[PDB]
RNA sequence: UGGCUCUGCCAACGCUACGGCUUGGCGGGCUUAGGUGGUCAGCCGGUUCUGUCCUGCUUCGGCGAAACGGUUCGGCAAAACGUCGAUUACUGAAAAUGGAAAGGCGGGGCCGACUU
RNA sequence: GUGCCCAUCACCU
RNA sequence: GGGGCAGGCUGGGA
């Protein structure tokens, strides 16, 4: 491989790729009005979508914008199955040419790196280096602040294909601040966007012990003054370059626990977030006093996987004391 | 009766394409074949009865037949034993049935709009 | 591109078929495994398994609840065929694991059908 | 009438059944389907003669229309054409004659 | 009553079913359709007797008429002879017997 | 009264090995007997999902048609006759289902 | 898929329009994705009881202070990968859906040890 | 609504 | 006493 990338809409619109995009788009959504209305003439619908992409006549359908409010209110704009399919067709050829350049410590929406690989890299990189302190930051409204202009200085430093560059600009117009949260194309463009601060930590600033998950950035250190300087340098950059205000940040010692990704992470141990605990607690509590104790076993087995890492037992005892049911 | 004659003539292209596919299905998938043939050739009677009357329910039963034909393409594409309707053949057939669905759709609207 | 839109778009018939296609996808391979003898029973099972789709689809493209109970009767008949393939067929046809697995898939289609019947009855 | 229609449909069968029997094995299933449409249409006429309700009189008409499609199918969709365009003309005229009795029958019942 | 017609129609079957088995494989579809019309008309009589609708007794008449068609069709069906003209005459007598019982049954209901 | 089906499931369990034995020779009769034996479940199921005496009478007619099949398959000749023991020992199973059907029809008729 | 409207032979329930049909044997031909969950990007508090733990430097501002996942330890970092160089040079009127490299930064990579 | 990771279920290599 | 972690307990967004 070596730069350029100047004929991607040929691969984007390859039948074997749109079938992958169709499979990807339908994976898990096979109970939904979108798939069931599409599944009817599926291979025919892929043909009028291929011929709409391959012609340069694809127009992204309007987001239906509701607001899920669960952990906090977020304006989640969903997309038609045809549009999520086109995003999947783009992020099959366009994603692995951005996700390749992402430094190894970015653990968001990438294959084989995830929520856990992050909490493990932070714990690990906490044991080695024997970090005395740690800077944790977070970007205010990350998706509703991505410049959608300076983003298209990175999505146009890699795509080079004058047609794919126009399909990315039909999916995400290159106008003003605001990447739609609730879009595959968006998770990618945000990890790429946040990857700018990765290069300013790793390349400039020469910070080698760090981790980013989308907007959350841990930077384990040894002095709490260099880490504060690194943040100031990171904040000044992400503000004057990327238009991202830092909502919360903390240069705490590795003693306060690194609230990273649903785990408070010490060098030695690593609990969970109290919110996840209480959410699951109340979710089970409701499920019991609603009338489901067989799907609870499916959930319990699920959450026993999310908690097998954490040093829990601060819920399973609690559950067993509230209802007596044999958790573990 | 323009739409009934048109819808059949357009459906004849589905038959013209799918009957050779339907005849090639191995006797193993024999029941699936005989049911697919009765669904393919039997859709004509659904169109005929729809034209023979004016009830929009008859044009909906024609839509159900076309939906059942679309299922058969999906099903015969799956059947992984002897194997049948290759994915290309489901693609080409879905295009043909869509034009039959298009004329039936305009037909249903003509009846619903008196 | 507006995906090709069939007339009478019923989510219950689309969902029930997609979920019954899983029953077929499971039962059809083991319907085809029924030996040479027991072929009439297989043909009849296959016409009950594959023919249930048409029951659902005609029920969708109809304003008649009568079609919906006929789909329920067919699902009931499919449940008998599991009892027959296991507990009346000679070699084995359907192992009790397969019966339990199919009874779960058919129950999913039964749950959708029950809600569908209820939604229309109201 | 009720046996007047069948006697004229017998002529359709007497003509089409030899054609149906000439259809090669390859198209055995189409033949069995065609034969069940050809020979089974008698039952449609007969059941309409007994109980005279116009219901099965239109079902007999739909069967005749389905038989007319089969003529188109056997000589236009069956790739080894198992019927000649002449035969789709005389048999159509045979079907047209039984269609005329069916038409008059429909009119006589729907007088009321 | 359904028992009398069936017992008399069992005689039709007992005569026609060996003859219906002898129709050549070439005339296979006509055979299997004639066999499904022979055996199968019992069900028309049985359904007519186990219930009461008149229509059921007419559908039994239609089946009997369809069986009479099959005799006249199988007689001189093609070069592979299906049913000898004597067999049609013999069967038509048996079917006439069940036709007479059906007719009296229809009359007694009406 | 889903005891009918469970009790008829033993009629099947008996009359199926002796309907999956009817040779090719008597193939149409076998296909029709199997559709009458195995298809009687649907008659009972449809009767159970409505309670309409009608569907109950059609289940009675099917059992009567199954009784015809016994009488017909007995006189089918050759080694493939349903043995007279089987015609009695299945008329017993069918009578059990007939007695439940009779009580069922009476329960609905005398509401 | 208990096929074949398919043949040769041989039978024998039978049926024959006397040709055969049928039927039985007997050869031959034809016949990895998936589902369902959950995770996380992805709450704001209030409050003290409990448990624990820290309570120094000082410039006087503040800085503070609270048994392993192969998450292993080293060694390397040539190559490949990534990144910048670069949609640059160059080619060509034009990069026009051609197109580098010398480098620079990396660790993502590599090598063994031990364990997985 | 989005993906990543995970759990279970189905299923044969 | 003040902190820091950890566990409850509760109120709202829901």
């Amino acid at each position: 491989m070596g730069k350029r990338h100047r004929n991607l809409i040929d691969q984007i619109t390859t039948w074997e790729n749109l079938l992958d995009a169709y499979r990807k788009t339908s994976h898990g959504k096979r109970r939904t009005w979108g798939y069931l209305e599409f599944k009817e003439y599926d291979l025919a619908n892929l043909l009028a979508l291929q011929a709409e992409l391959k012609a340069g006549n694809y127009e992204r359908g309007p987001y239906r914008e509701f607001l899920v409010y669960e952990p906090k209110p977020r304006l989640i704009s969903a997309l038609e199955f045809k549009d999520r399919l086109v995003q999947h067709a783009l992020c099959n050829i366009v994603a692995p040419i951005f996700e390749a350049g992402l430094l190894p410590y970015t653990y968001a929406c990438r294959p084989d790196k995830g929520t856990h690989a992050g909490v493990c890299h932070v714990q690990a990189e906490l044991r080695r280096t024997r970090a005395t302190h740690f800077l944790k930051s977070d970007f205010s409204k990350f998706f509703p602040s991505i410049d959608r202009a300076a983003l298209y200085a990175m999505i146009d430093k890699k795509i080079h294909c004058a047609a794919t560059r126009r399909l990315l600009r039909v999916v995400l117009p290159d106008e003003g601040v605001g990447i739609p949260i609730g879009s595959l194309t968006s998770q990618l463009f945000a990890n790429v966007y946040g990857g700018a601060v990765d290069r300013l930590l790793h390349d400039e600033l020469k910070q080698r012990h760090w981790a980013r998950y989308m907007d959350d950035i841990v930077v384990l250190g040894d002095d709490p003054e260099e880490l504060r300087a690194v943040f100031y340098r990171l904040r000044d950059f992400a503000s004057e370059r990327l238009g991202l205000k830092i909502s919360h940040w903390q240069v705490a010692p590795v003693s306060r626990g690194i609230n990273f990704l649903g785990y408070r992470i010490w060098p030695t141990h690593k609990l969970l977030r109290k919110s996840s605990v209480k959410r699951a607690k109340r979710k089970v509590a409701n499920f019991i006093k609603h009338g489901e104790d067989e799907s609870l076993q499916r959930f319990l087995a699920s959450w026993s996987g999310h908690a097998q890492w954490a040093d829990t037992h601060n819920l399973f005892t609690w559950m067993e004391e509230q209802y007596g049911i044999a958790c573990h | 009766c323009y739409d009934q004659m048109l819808i059949v003539e357009r459906y004849e292209r589905v038959i013209s394409y799918l009957y050779p596919i339907a005849q090639s299905i191995p006797r193993k998938h024999g029941v699936a074949r005989e049911m697919f043939l009765k669904c393919l050739l039997g859709q004509v009677e659904l169109f005929i009865v729809a034209g023979k009357s004016n009830q929009v329910s008859k044009l909906y039963a024609a839509d159900a037949g076309l939906a059942m034909l679309r299922f058969w393409l999906r099903f015969l594409a799956g059947i992984q034993k002897p194997h049948a309707m290759t994915p290309h053949q489901v693609e080409t057939a879905q295009v043909l049935i869509a034009e039959v669905g298009r004329i039936l759709g305009s037909w249903i609207a003509r009846v619903n709009r008196k």
